[PDB]
């Protein structure tokens, strides 16, 4: 059901915002003054446009100096109640030179949301460049 | 098809490689006048956006699409700002745009009540009052339809022949560059001491084959001292260890 | 600033007449040429006019659909043709000129010169 | 169109006397009124333009005034040669014309 997100600030469907969503078999990424449904349902001026439980899709998103950074990783699940624990690192997929601010977002139809902050980590690398572990340097005295 | 000058067209060019070698070295252009930029350095420039202004005017009107100009075209059809950055390119289109009976499908604004601001277009059909009596929207004595068609004919002298004029307007610092010219590469030379530049990663050293396996994302690596260990080539993804020159 | 008109003609009702006036060279770059008719025993009536610098023509309502006004820029000659003539169309057809400002297109309402007039009998 | 009326249709004066002609339009033309003097055998001669401006070659005895819809021609003193038919012209129409005898 979740096919994407809308990111932006005002998000009033009158100004431009960033829409990342599945469109048939391709994903469309665009920034436009699109008249969005206030709460869209997916059944059965522009800056740019680009066109490309069961398992978990993890993502991390940040917006730096106008560049929207998209990262992800997929992992199999045999759970029916909550998120799995364990360690993996997400890989970057997309880097979008848009020039807009993001303060709010909407999910396009279990979903979980956390927030990022400037923590320091000690990262353990494998022989092949993989991040295999990490220490959250602000978590406790050890 | 180019727009008439009053019906000015504007194409937005973004997220691409701005190869201008096709334009500044073109012998088909009679005019290639760059403002703030050098024609042969256009490939070294980056823009947030490039806008392409595409229209048809007479030969003696070519000079009007420029910063600092005034006149019926410069003031009523299209104005460029006095501090305009970009290039005004023009060529004769007598064999494309002129028609034997006159290519009157092209029009320019002859009448307006004010001058245009930079990058302003005016496609209004409001009847202009030239005289003292009201027109009330109707053509008549000292009341005119604002547009004047062009008698572009194959037999016109050069100043009256049509020209296809394109202005490439350069937008900077509103958003990150999305339009940049091409980057020229060299051959890849192995087992020699060289001065290298892989995209934006530079240094001096000897390039030899690496036994490293980079994650698909990783393009280059780092040693324990955070010096470059190896660099994967930008065209063929081979990883080359960089040995310091002895 | 002279204007020489063609001489008199006699037409069968239902036929057309093409009346022409020759202006001094250079007239077309600074003047418009209007047509005025005078039926014998009557006053003046305006029929229409051409502006050579705009390629525009304006007509009297009673002649819309009946009169075509044009000009030949290479011969400095104004033309008017009435498509279908009736006996009430007997008149002296005059050409007369109004100066026009080529930058603003403000036309004068008065004639600073009239030709002698062309009499067409129907 | 603009309907124009001239008045009186005819005037009767001796040479040496003052005469005026009135013209009225159904529509305003601001100042765009031309006055012409026509004699038999001649195309009308412009006397006055833009309601009150004397035409080149026309003597000082001719003057006038008016605006909008209401205009007047004045001949301060008629000469034996002024017993002509006068016409009021606007950009689109003419009045019937007035005879001075």
């Amino acid at each position: 059901i979740i096919r994407g997100w809308i990111f932006g600030t005002t998000l009033d469907s009158k100004t431009q915002s960033l829409l990342i969503v599945n469109n048939a078999t391709n994903v469309v990424i665009k920034v436009c003054e699109f008249q969005f449904c206030n709460d869209p349902f997916l059944g059965v001026n522009c800056t740019f446009e680009y066109v490309s439980f069961k398992n978990l899709r993890e993502f991390v998103f940040k917006n730096i100096d106008g560049y929207f950074k998209i990262y992800s990783k997929h992992t199999p699940i045999n759970l029916v109640r909550d998120l799995p624990q364990g360690f993996s690192a997400l890989e970057p997929l997309v880097d979008l030179p848009i020039g807009i601010n993001i303060t709010r977002f909407q999910t396009l139809l279990a979903y979980y949301v956390g927030y990022l902050q400037p923590r320091t980590f000690l990262l353990k690398y494998n022989e092949n460049g993989t991040i295999t572990d990490a220490v959250d340097c602000a978590l406790d005295p050890l | 098809r180019f727009a008439s000058v009053y019906a000015w067209n504007r194409k937005r060019i973004s997220n691409c490689v701005a190869d201008y070698s096709v334009l500044y070295n073109s012998a088909s252009f009679s005019t290639f006048k760059c403002y703030g930029v050098s024609p042969t350095k256009l490939n070294d420039l980056c823009f947030t956006n490039v806008y392409a202004d595409s229209f048809v005017i007479r030969g003696d009107e070519v000079r009007q699409i420029a910063p600092g100009q005034t006149g019926k075209i410069a003031d009523y059809n299209y104005k460029l700002p006095d501090d305009f950055t970009g290039c005004v390119i023009a060529w004769n289109s007598n064999n494309l745009d002129s028609k034997v009976g006159g290519n009157y499908n092209y029009l320019y604004r002859l009448f307006r009540k004010s001058n245009l601001k930079p990058f302003e277009r005016d496609i209004s059909t409001e009847i202009y009052q030239a005289g003292s009596t009201p027109c009330n929207g109707v053509e008549g004595f000292n009341c005119y339809f604002p547009l004047q068609s062009y008698g572009f004919q194959p037999t016109n002298g050069v100043g009256y022949q049509p020209y296809r004029v394109v202005v490439l307007s350069f937008e900077l610092l509103h958003a990150p560059a999305t339009v940049c010219g091409p980057k020229k590469s060299t051959n890849l030379v192995k087992n020699k001491c060289v001065n290298f530049n892989f995209n934006g990663l530079t240094g001096t050293g000897v390039l030899t084959e690496s036994n490293k396996k980079f994650l698909p994302f990783q393009q280059f690596g780092r040693d324990i001292a955070d010096t470059t260990d190896a660099v994967r080539d930008p065209q063929t993804l081979e990883i080359l260890d960089i040995t310091p020159c002895s | 600033v002279q204007l020489v008109q063609s001489g008199a003609e006699v037409k069968k009702p239902g036929s057309s007449v093409k009346v022409s006036c020759k202006a001094s060279g250079g007239t077309f770059s600074s003047y418009t040429i209007s047509w005025v008719r005078q039926a014998p025993g009557q006053g003046l009536e305006w029929m229409g006019r051409i502006i050579p610098i705009l390629d525009r023509v304006m007509y009297a309502q009673k002649f819309q659909g009946r009169v075509t006004i044009t000009a030949d820029k290479s011969t400095s000659t104004a033309y008017m043709e009435l498509s279908s003539l009736r006996s009430e169309d007997t008149a002296v057809y005059y050409c007369a000129r109004r100066a026009i400002d080529s930058d603003t297109y403000v036309e004068q309402s008065h004639f600073d010169y009239w030709g002698q007039g062309t009499l067409v009998t129907v | 169109e603009i309907v124009m009326t001239q008045s009186p249709a005819t005037l009767s004066l001796s040479p040496g006397e003052r005469a005026t002609l009135s013209c009225r339009a159904s529509q305003s033309v601001s100042s765009y009124l031309a006055w012409y003097q026509q004699k038999p055998g001649q195309a009308p001669s412009l006397l006055i333009y833009d309601a009150s401006n004397r035409a080149t070659g026309i003597p000082a005895r001719f003057s006038g005034s008016g605006s909008g819809t209401d205009f007047t021609l004045t001949i301060s003193s008629l000469e034996p040669e002024d017993f002509a038919v006068y016409y009021c012209q606007q950009p689109l129409t003419f009045g019937g014309g007035t005879k001075v005898e």
